[PDB]
């Protein structure tokens, strides 16, 4: 979705609003390299799940691919999201004001 | 190095090499008012361009296949 | 900094050395302090 | 002239004596497109793809580009 | 050493799985001969001449002088 | 017009390279334990103490990283842990990937107010896009905290 | 012959000195380095800076503070030591203004060694300062606007000053709810000057927008055991006492008894003294009780009985703030019931901030003393959002004293640098040479906030003294999008005592410090 | 001022100088006061509390409006203090307080007893000045009759 | 990232590199340094030097030649050692004007550090300074007189 607002918000933004979205994807990559799958393609078949519609899918280490993620069970709580994202992009926004290093 | 916006001119002279099918657009470094680099006469041997991509690729895949280091870490004087 | 022994709690915080009515103590790097006041009464 | 001990570092110092060799020009644009295929492939690598599969992209998408710089060429008297 | 930046040293994946499983066997070979009726007591000198002769696998766990995380997770156990 | 100002100090963007790069291996470091397939980490103390942990903030705390980005990421997890308590992990690894996207951004030729502005714009997407996809839970459902439960202790 | 450089040896063992070259060299290198290093964190667009501590803690703060910048970090050069006690004292004189000194001093002395450079005696040079600083402090003054009869204009006024004052800081991104934070927080004082009133809360997590301003009061202390956790029409007893085992201040006193029948009667007098003191304490008819010390566990449990909430070891602050908040007296004594006024507030609670439960007090009679809770992602931002909020209100509150405002923007000292030019333009000598340096440096303090923001500064001056010239008096940069526009219209305004502090203190430590021809530095302890 | 509620601000100040401190008496031989039954404990809270009251009285019944301590004083007292609309400052210096008592035509009073009229200094204004944001507050003592005493801020 | 400050170390013990301030700020102290050293010997009121040489000969030289100072020193700033073989070849081409050019790339490179310091590219600076010296030259060749046809 991110992805899409980026290519609605033409100008210098876009660029950076792509490059958190791509950064965005990088969770399930690390999912599915501990699980042992391949990485890329399993992002991809992710994305392309997603992109067809069903928005309940996700990376299934029982099965070995990707299923509907509440067939598994595999919920949690949308406070921990939302406080992570905020938190993550407050954090990155405080370290990009900063430019000088000075020893006390 | 010229002082211009990379990624804006960039962008830019990439479109309109898209637009108009011509391979000669490239960055104007001078400010002579003109992106189009046959009028500009900044010419350079296609074997040495065919040169550089090989010789980069090719280091780039040697350095990509090293997943080992071993330095002797003596710190000799 | 002073503590209260029994309830084991920190009563307020302000030092090589210093001594002592426990309510002013000096305290030498004089610093005089009160504990009615909290302040710095005497150098 | 430069004084290093880093292996890669003398790999670059050596690509860049080798385009002097056979060329004679272009010894700085060697090194800047294999630094950014280097830096390319680090996040390529990130995502979970051998660097033989890198290695191997890199090389058919380094015999793409010498085809079309054979194609767009032009010639001089 | 590098871009971690931690006062110490790091060891990941095989090597550190080798390592515990190696502290595990040393563990596990101290006391290998004291099992069963054919098994043999040990003497453990106390570094100023105490000595205790043992066949509890215990006290010989107990008395010795365990460094690694792993030998003291067997030790306790 | 043409050329611009010519930011004959390179110092700034050194610095942001270097914090940059601290917080990308942070998160690389502790990508590793993440999700029901991650393994623990042994975390041997100076005093000899020994700590076997997958919780992200513990691994933070524990490890006394010196570069300041890698300080502000401890805090970070910290923060996450006292707001919600889970995702101590998610949290850094979504910081450092912002960062190490933050680094082409930055090569591209973007100044960092931009780039700010930018991710702001889209956090503010990014939490209406999560609220839209949630959706409502009462506490009186017993099956749906039991899986809440159980998908939390999954990385354990 | 100089002292140093002589036959003889006349100094210990490591105590040196430095001649004319040297000390004015050693000085102007100080104050260059101090200035270009506070710089570039000036204006709307500048950045922070990280201070490692060296010491075993190792403190980290990333911060955009001039005079916090210039207090943390091992200073040895005499000069630099001056610059960062002018931007020290001029910290505590006002809020903001503290990297715009040092950098109008680092910028005249700059000018200064150009000067000398030039053969130009430095007593000249300060006579020359001392005549364009006066016109200066006259053009600044003839450009001040006051707006303190109007109540509407004034609180716009506020609004305004405050954002200008947060446009620097972290808190740029929530500028619109911050300043109105700042203004609500600084108005509750009722024209009191008191910046203790305010607390400032700093609680881990969350984000920077959930940040507010209580609209009573939170109290990070505990309630008794059996006490109430919730009180409806509270009515507040802030007390001083002992209430820990309170011994009679005769110090000489003991019990020298026969048998222990006296020591365990003499103890049961002991208790009943302590319950009678528990109830002249609530003849008052009380539902609450703050106590800065402690409270023992026979007190809070006679208070348990008596069901009225007891909140101890409130310190110092905190009594003074709930008494300002809630309109009771500290009483230490309590004979006299009706002569004791009793706090009160429509609520009070325990809250739930964070991981961490705090007491609330809600419908506030006074409400004279605000608290204000931060929430951010790292401690680094909750330090530096506090550091910023302070100098908020330090500024607002020095507004409300003197209402008189200036423009900023670079405003007050285009028109500053006006009036020294005017009067060099007349002036024979190279006093004129000494005020066309001083009106240069002012013109250098926007240059560098234009600077900052990547803009064409020397274009953007350019037209700034065009203006000014041509009598466009509150023309000022406009750095939305980098032109220059009319500072009364984008509301960019400041305080004329931050201003003309600015200002004096920099022309005085450069005149201080320009006086100096030879530097002279015993041996040290080490 | 010792209390944060007293008056900032003193007009027309009869000022009471003293060089004891508002506490119960101490003898400074070594003494030891002998506590042998509940009467006695009471007796000695009664004493406590009306040495207390006594000396607040005394203090009052000389009409002075300001009273300037050099050792300082404890809870009791500076809320009777603050009870009985005195302003009071205490633990200031010898030097001090003998400036003050100078400056202001007053005695200095070893003890509350020996307090009377015609021992109170007299001030125009006595008041305690802010310097900004700073939490740091200083008390100027000034429009004496004929003060013999001057002081310089710089 | 520079090689300097890189998490990886690439330079050998006792190597090390400065980069944009460091450079600039290092080449324009050295041929500032340089200048106002040989100048004060210039013009018909110059004062002459002492060279007292530091090695086992200890030799002594009074002089008022610019060449003469400048290669009697050792300079480690690398600018420095630029303006001291300038000066030197001054020499070698004509037997005056050491001390004027020596003089003149340092106030040059100062001018340089303020318009650095105004933010202004070094490249726009040399375009200028060369069109200025194209100017100059021909204003001096058309300011020149001659005089060999009259004995
Ligand atoms: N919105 C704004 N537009 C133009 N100038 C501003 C704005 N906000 C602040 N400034 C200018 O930035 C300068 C520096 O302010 P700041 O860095 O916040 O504190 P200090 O005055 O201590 O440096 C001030 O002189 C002010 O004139
Ligand atoms: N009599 C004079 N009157 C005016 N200028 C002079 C006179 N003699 C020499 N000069 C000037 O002094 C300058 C420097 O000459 P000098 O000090 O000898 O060092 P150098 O010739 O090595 O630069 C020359 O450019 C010359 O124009
Ligand atoms: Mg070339
Ligand atoms: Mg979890
Ligand atoms: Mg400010």
């Amino acid at each position: 979705r991110l992805t899409e607002y980026s290519r609605t918000l033409s100008g210098m933004e876009s660029y950076c609003v792509r490059a958190f979205a791509d950064a965005m994807e990088v969770i399930p990559s690390t999912l599915a390299e501990n699980a042992g799958l391949n990485p890329i393609s399993t992002v991809t078949e992710l994305r392309n799940r997603h992109a067809q519609g069903e928005k309940t899918a996700g990376i299934n280490v029982r099965k070995g691919g990707i299923s509907n993620i509440l067939e598994e069970l595999v919920v949690q709580p949308l406070l921990v999201s939302v406080s992570a994202l905020t938190l993550a992009t407050e954090t990155v926004r405080s370290i990009l004001k900063i430019d000088d290093v000075v020893n006390t | 190095n010229s002082g211009m916006n990379p990624i804006q001119t960039m962008t830019e002279v990439r479109a309109r090499q898209v637009k108009e099918m011509n391979p000669a657009l490239g960055i104007d470094c001078l400010h002579k008012g003109t992106n189009d680099m046959k009028q500009q006469h900044v010419i350079e041997t296609l074997i040495g361009k065919k040169q550089q991509i090989s010789l980069a690729t090719q280091m780039v895949r040697m350095i990509l296949k090293i997943d080992d280091i071993r330095k002797p870490g003596e710190s000799e004087e | 900094a002073l503590w209260d022994v029994e309830s084991g709690q920190l009563l307020q915080s302000f030092v090589l050395c210093l001594d002592l009515t426990g309510n002013t103590f000096v305290s030498g790097g004089a610093m005089v302090w009160d504990m009615r006041s909290g302040q710095c009464v005497q150098a | 002239m430069m004084d290093v001990d880093h292996q890669i570092a003398k790999l670059m110092v050596e690509l860049s004596k080798s385009q002097d060799d056979e060329i004679g020009d272009g010894t700085t644009g060697v090194v800047v497109l294999a630094g950014a295929l280097l830096e390319e492939a680090e996040q390529l690598l990130d995502r979970g793809i051998h660097p033989i599969r890198i290695a191997d992209g890199y090389e058919q998408a380094a015999r793409v580009a010498i085809e079309h710089l054979d194609k767009i060429s032009d010639s001089v008297l | 050493e590098g871009p971690l930046s931690v006062f110490g040293d790091r060891s990941t994946g095989e090597t550190i799985r080798s390592q515990n499983v190696m502290a595990a066997a040393s563990i596990a070979n101290i006391v290998k001969s004291s099992l069963g009726p054919v098994g043999l007591d040990k003497m453990l000198v106390d570094d100023i001449g105490d000595v205790t002769i043992t066949n509890d696998g215990a006290t010989i766990l107990k008395l010795l002088e365990v460094e690694h995380p792993a030998a003291k997770v067997l030790c306790e156990l | 017009r043409g050329k611009g100002a010519y930011q004959d100090r390179d110092k700034p963007a050194q610095i942001r390279f270097s914090n940059i790069s601290a917080a990308k291996a942070v998160a690389d470091a502790i990508r590793t334990s993440l999700g029901p397939k991650g393994m623990d980490k042994m975390i041997q103390d100076g005093k000899g103490d020994v700590t076997i942990t997958n919780d992200g903030a513990t691994i933070l705390k524990q490890m006394q990283v010196l570069h300041p980005a890698a300080r502000m990421l401890v805090e970070l997890s910290k923060a996450q842990d006292i707001e919600a308590g889970d995702g101590t992990t998610s949290v850094v690894i979504i910081a450092g990937s912002l960062l190490d996207s933050c680094t082409k951004l930055l090569q591209k030729g973007i100044h960092p107010t931009i780039i700010s502005e930018s991710f702001q714009k889209a956090l503010e997407k990014g939490i209406e896009i999560l609220t839209d996809m949630s959706r409502p839970v009462e506490l009186s459902d017993r099956e749906t905290l039991l899986n809440s439960a159980t998908t939390s202790l999954n990385s354990k | 012959a100089s002292l140093s450089l002589a036959p003889v040896n006349i100094f210990k063992a490591g105590a040196d000195e430095e001649r004319a070259e040297t000390a004015r060299l050693t000085s102007f290198i100080g104050a260059i380095a101090i200035g270009d290093l506070v710089k570039s964190t000036l204006g709307p667009k500048g950045m922070d800076k990280i201070l490692l501590s060296s010491g075993r803690d190792a403190s980290l703060m990333v911060t955009n503070d001039g005079a916090t910048i210039l207090k943390n970090i091992g200073v040895d050069n005499p000069a630099a030591k001056v610059l960062v006690d002018m931007s020290r004292v001029q910290d505590d004189e006002v809020g903001d203004g503290t990297t715009s000194v040092t950098v109008l001093a680092a910028e005249l002395l700059r000018e200064a060694e150009s000067l000398i450079a030039k053969k130009i005696h430095p007593q000249t040079i300060i006579a020359g300062w001392r005549e364009a600083t006066k016109a200066a402090r006259e053009a600044l003054l003839s450009s001040a606007v006051d707006h303190g009869s109007d109540e509407v204009k004034f609180r716009q006024d506020l609004m305004n000053i405050a954002g200008t004052t947060l446009s620097s800081k972290l808190l740029t991104h929530h500028k619109d709810h911050f300043t109105k934070l700042a203004v609500e927080a600084v108005l509750r004082l009722k024209g009191s000057g008191n910046l203790e009133a305010i607390h400032i809360i700093k609680k881990l997590g969350g984000s920077l927008a959930d940040s507010y301003l209580d609209e009573g009061f939170l109290l990070d202390k505990k309630i008794g055991v059996n006490q109430p956790k919730r009180i409806e029409n509270a009515k507040i007893l802030i007390a001083n006492t002992g209430m820990d085992t309170d011994k009679i201040k005769i110090f000489g006193s003991r019990v020298r008894v026969d048998s222990t029948a006296k020591v365990a009667e003499i103890e049961h007098a002991e208790k009943e003294k302590m319950k009678e003191k528990v109830e002249r304490i609530l003849k008052h008819g009380i539902n609450c009780f703050i106590n800065r010390q402690l409270i023992y566990n026979y007190p809070e449990q006679l208070f348990g009985a008596a069901g009225v909430m007891a909140i101890e070891h409130a310190d110092f602050a905190g009594v003074e703030r709930l008494a300002l908040v809630t309109g009771g007296e500290i009483a230490s004594t309590f004979d006299h019931p009706e002569l004791v006024k009793l706090g009160s507030c429509k609520l009070i609670e325990e809250v739930m901030i964070g991981e961490d439960k705090l007491i609330h007090f809600s419908g506030v009679a006074l409400g004279e003393a605000c608290t204000i809770v931060l929430r951010g992602a790292t401690q680094q931002i909750l330090d530096e959002a506090e550091r910023s909020l302070h100098d908020a209100l330090c500024v607002l509150a020095q507004t409300v004293k003197d209402s008189r405002t200036v423009y900023g923007g670079g405003c007050s000292e285009m028109l500053m640098a006006h009036a020294v030019t005017q009067l060099a333009n007349r002036t024979p000598g190279k006093e004129a040479v000494a005020m066309e340096s001083y009106a240069k440096a002012l013109r250098m303090l926007p240059t560098i906030i234009a600077d900052n923001a990547g803009y064409d500064s020397a274009d953007l001056v350019a037209q700034l003294r065009a203006a000014h010239s041509e009598g466009n008096t509150t023309a000022g940069l406009d750095m939305r999008e980098g032109t220059i526009g009319d500072m009364a219209i984008l509301g960019i305004t400041e305080s004329f005592q931050v201003k003309r502090q600015v200002l004096l203190s920099a022309a005085e430590a450069a005149e201080v410090i320009l006086r100096v021809d030879n530097i002279i530095k015993a041996a040290p302890r080490k | 001022f010792s209390h944060p509620q007293m008056p900032k601000k003193v007009e027309d100040a009869k000022i009471a100088i003293l060089t004891c401190p508002f506490e119960p008496p101490k003898p400074k031989t070594k003494h030891k006061l002998d506590v042998t039954s509940v009467e006695d404990y009471k007796a000695l809270q009664k004493y406590e509390k009306e040495k207390f009251e006594e000396m607040i009285q005394q203090i009052k019944e000389t009409g002075a409006n300001l009273a300037i301590c050099q050792w300082g004083f404890d809870d009791e007292a500076n809320h009777l203090l603050l009870q009985n609309n005195l302003p009071a400052v205490r633990w200031v210096g010898g030097p001090e307080i003998e400036l003050i008592a100078i400056a202001t035509g007053g005695r200095i009073v070893p003890r509350f007893s020996e307090l009377t009229a015609e021992k109170l200094g007299f001030a125009g204004l006595v008041q305690e000045i802010s310097f900004g944001t700073t939490k740091d507050k200083m008390l100027v003592i000034e429009q004496c009759k004929n003060s013999r005493a001057v002081t310089i801020f710089i």
